[PDB]
């Protein structure tokens, strides 16, 4: 019986913040594209790791 | 005639500021985020007298 899983959280260093964001902050990709995971899921970045 | 004053520069504290050698922006994708902004998420990455 499979699970039910809402991923909606992000963890990321603070060196992988800007990929982060920019996976999940951009809105328009290329030369206009929309962004499948816009929004997706919040991310926070902390320091105490890495 | 003449001017007169008191005063001198001061250092603020050393792990606040950061200088870089580079700035391209060509195509920003040169330093967007490879030499402009590694600079912001060093400043980001530090540690004070604790660990």
């Amino acid at each position: 019986r499979p699970l039910d899983i809402r991923p909606n959280l992000l963890v990321v260093p603070t060196t992988l913040r800007s990929k982060a964001k920019e996976v999940v902050g951009v809105q328009r990709l290329a030369n206009g594209a929309d962004n499948p995971n816009f929004e997706l899921v919040q991310v926070l970045d902390t320091a105490w790791l890495n | 005639f003449m001017a007169d004053e008191y005063r001198y520069g001061v250092r603020s504290r050393c792990n606040v500021g950061f200088g870089f050698w580079q700035l391209a922006a060509m195509s920003t994708e040169e330093l967007n985020q490879v030499n402009f902004e590694k600079v912001y998420d060093a400043m980001r990455n530090q540690k004070a007298d604790g660990g």
